[PDB]
């Protein structure tokens, strides 16, 4: 029973781009190809690694047989899925999502005080905000008082934005209202690709 | 006319299992292909589920569900039938019903059904409006997580960054900002909208600065 | 021998003429050729999950397809009636009426009892070039890309060869021809007799079962080149050279064609055994009259 899968690859429109799947004990011709959009359900354009179905636009090519195969496609505007349909378990690759490249920016920082209904709810949460930082690669460093504080923070990261190609980050620290007291004000610090923007 | 796949919830269950899945084929002849399921998580799509043959009498199950797995069809009604018994936590899914070729490839996907498995109270999210130009927008604590979030009524939908749920210790959390230029703050101010269909519960409370 | 009891020597085939059916069982070669491919998947594991179609889509067929069959039985019923009263003259006399009206219906009937047969099958007829077309869709499932081995496709052709002697076809070479010089004599005897002699019922009744038999020889000497090609193309590829490994696309067109030719050879060995049977009976009836016609005469 055999599985590979590779790391995400990135990008632009438009040119050809391999994915790259291998696998453990030669299937043949046996490989399935699934495209996923981002909310929708998964579609099949290629079987057999060198043959697609109908309603599949032409440039998505397949190929490879035996123990490895590469899909190109030529042309382009998400993740897409290896498989051998072979022998049991029918396991598919772990999938690589796609972007799209584009040139470097900078992240919007942004501070929120927590809400008036929060501090009556005994709670009281700040959020920093990080917008259209381009590459996905950022860190962000919490420091209350002027002391950086590494327990408490939750962060989320945004897929990448089809429309202006660019990530976004959220990071909140949730904290209880009798330690809110520590400081009247607080300041978010981000790692990037520029001397440091912290606020 | 045209081959599709429904599906049934879904939603949330209890570990004890009391969950059944249905699935209608239409715009091809039932008899001729094979039909399977096939389970989904955040990360996935990896493992697949049970596969029944035309007449339904082989099926093969995967080694570790096949004791808490029954697959049956309906060929006389077109359905596809999943039984599911002592559900877990592994087992909170989304199921995309497939049509299976005769070289077991998958050529048709159903629409999807999301299974969810646990042991969480359905709550309700408690909103809180975010000022400092950037707005924002707080939830936190709503079970079950399926939420979205609307921008003024839809008004707007640029500068919109909805964020991926995040689930802390018990429940899920979440957080949205929007960004609009300072001259049309004053004249026209709006709450973030969230809706929770799964509690049932679509409250909004405005922006104050 | 009063008269013909068995009628199961009557065919048809489509206007495209790619498939005959016959009254014999599986009624159609194809299914032979699914019961042959059967074989072909033993041997090859990725082709395992084909048994799941034989037990189920062509069993079934040869269900339905026998079924089709039976619902032209009861009209087969009627034509066989018709035979009967046309053939003995005696018979013939209760009727009273005009040979060629008697001769009309029995055309007409002939070709609604071959249409039925053709007709009850058309659904059925979709159904055997889609199982076949499935099974070209199931072969990209070995595990092989321009390496396919030819072994198993060779170790058959020398298993079938054994299956191809125990056939005599230069007994049956010798069986038609014979029989048919006896029907041309029958025939030209006829014509220049037919003046001599003024009462036509006793010569009508043979000219009837002559006419039925010319159908009948075409049919066996049809299947007999079917088979002569069936042995001959089987045989020529065993003598022609043998490569080990092929494509995998063109290992499809080898493993079809042997069971292809094959089906053939096994389905024109059902009517050839059972067409000689009808063709030696039809014999016996033409000559119990021909007694009885040379008797009258002298009183």
């Amino acid at each position: 029973v055999m599985t590979q899968s590779q790391k995400f690859m990135s990008t632009s429109i438009g040119v050809r781009v391999s994915v790259t799947c291998k696998a453990s004990q030669n299937v043949g011709t046996n490989v399935a190809w699934y495209q996923q959009k981002p909310g929708q359900s998964p579609k099949a354009l290629i079987y057999s690694a060198s043959y697609r179905n109908s309603g599949v636009p032409d440039r998505f090519t397949g190929s490879g047989s035996g123990t490895e195969f590469t899909l190109t496609i030529s042309n382009v505007q998400a993740e897409y899925f290896c498989q051998q349909y072979d022998s049991y378990p029918y396991p598919f690759g772990g999938g690589t999502k796609l972007e799209i490249k584009r040139a470097d920016a900078a992240p919007t920082v942004s501070i929120f005080p927590p809400s008036s209904e929060q501090l009556t709810s005994g709670g009281a949460s700040v959020v920093c905000f990080l917008n259209n930082f381009y590459p996905k690669d950022i860190n962000v460093k919490w420091k209350i008082d002027g002391s950086e504080r590494q327990n408490g923070v939750l962060n989320s990261w945004t897929d990448q934005d089809s429309k202006d190609s660019t990530y976004s980050m959220s990071s909140t620290l949730t904290l209880t209202k009798d330690e809110y007291e520590r400081h009247n004000s607080y300041t978010c610090e981000a790692t990037h690709k520029t001397s440091t923007s912290p606020i | 006319c045209e081959v599709k796949l429904v599906e049934s919830e879904g939603g949330l269950v209890q570990p004890g299992s009391s969950m059944n899945l249905s699935c209608t084929a239409s715009g091809f002849t039932f008899s001729d292909y094979y039909m399977a399921w096939v389970r989904q998580v955040p990360d996935k799509g990896l493992e697949w589920v049970a596969s029944v043959s035309y007449d339904g009498s082989i099926t093969y199950y995967l080694d570790s569900l096949k004791s808490r797995f029954i697959i049956s069809r309906d060929n006389v009604k077109n359905i596809l039938n999943l039984q599911m018994s002592s559900l877990k936590s592994e087992d909170t899914a989304t199921y995309y019903c497939t049509r299976v070729t005769v070289v077991d490839s998958f050529d048709y996907w159903g629409q999807g059904t999301t299974l969810t498995v646990s042991s969480a109270k359905t709550t309700a999210p408690s909103v809180y409006p975010l000022a400092p130009v950037t707005l924002g927008c707080l939830v936190k604590g709503y079970f079950p997580e399926p939420v979205t979030l609307t921008w003024n009524s839809g008004s707007l939908s640029s500068g919109v960054h909805t964020f991926p749920a995040v689930l802390q210790s018990d429940l899920y959390t979440l957080s949205s900002s929007v960004t609009v230029t300072s001259s049309t703050w004053p004249s026209q101010s709006i709450t973030c909208n969230v809706a929770h269909p799964a509690s049932s519960t679509k409250v909004d409370k405005k922006i104050e600065p | 021998t009063n008269t013909t009891d068995n009628i199961d020597y009557f065919d048809i085939s489509d206007e495209s003429n790619y498939y005959l059916i016959s009254q014999l069982r599986p009624h159609f070669s194809n299914i032979y050729f699914f019961d042959e491919f059967k074989r072909y998947a033993s041997y090859h594991t990725e082709i395992k999950r084909y048994e799941d179609i034989h037990k189920t889509k062509v069993n079934s067929l040869l269900n339905e397809a026998s079924r089709a069959i039976g619902i032209c039985n009861r009209a087969k019923n009627t034509v066989k009636g018709l035979i009967n009263i046309l053939e003995n003259p005696q018979k013939f006399k209760t009727q009273r009426e005009s040979y060629d009206v008697k001769l009309r219906q029995y055309e007409e009937k002939k070709e609604a009892f071959r249409g039925c047969l053709l007709n009850k099958n058309r659904k059925n007829l979709d159904q055997i070039k889609k199982i076949n077309n499935e099974i070209r869709d199931l072969l990209e499932k070995l595990k092989c890309s321009q390496d396919c081995q030819t072994n198993v496709y060779f170790d058959m052709i020398k298993i079938y060869l054994v299956d191809f002697k125990k056939m005599p076809y230069e007994n049956y070479d010798t069986f038609i021809k014979q029989y048919k010089n006896s029907y041309l004599s029958g025939v030209d005897m006829i014509r220049k007799i037919e003046k001599q002699i003024d009462n036509p019922v006793t010569i009508n009744a043979i000219k009837f079962t002559q006419k039925e038999m010319g159908y009948i020889i075409d049919r066996f000497e049809y299947h007999l080149q079917k088979v002569k090609h069936s042995i001959d193309q089987v045989t020529a590829l065993s003598d022609g050279v043998k490569p080990k490994q092929v494509t995998k696309n063109r290992l499809k067109e080898y493993y079809f064609n042997i069971g292809n030719y094959y089906s053939i050879f096994k389905f024109g060995k059902d009517s050839l055994n059972m067409l000689n049977k009808a063709l030696i009976h039809k014999e016996k009836i033409v000559h119990n009259l021909l007694g009885e016609l040379f008797g009258h005469l002298e009183e």
